[PDB]
């Protein structure tokens, strides 16, 4: 034995269906910035 | 075999300028 399932996808199923997700998580650290807004700079 | 590690292995924790500070 070892412990994957898998599930059963089909188009007649709503928390019985597959759901895509994604986890954006943010890098805050003293480091460079290096992803940003795009909210414009002054002089 | 071995050797005394004395005062070395010390690095900067975070990358926040500080002076004159005992952090």
């Amino acid at each position: 034995y070892f412990p994957l399932q898998s599930y059963g996808f089909q188009p007649t199923n709503v928390g019985y269906q597959p759901y895509r997700v994604v986890v954006l998580s943010f890098e805050l650290l003293h480091a460079p910035a290096t992803v940003c807004g795009p909210k414009k700079s002054t002089n | 075999a071995y050797t005394n590690s004395f005062t070395r292995g010390v690095y900067y924790p975070d990358k926040v300028f500080r002076s004159s500070v005992l952090h």
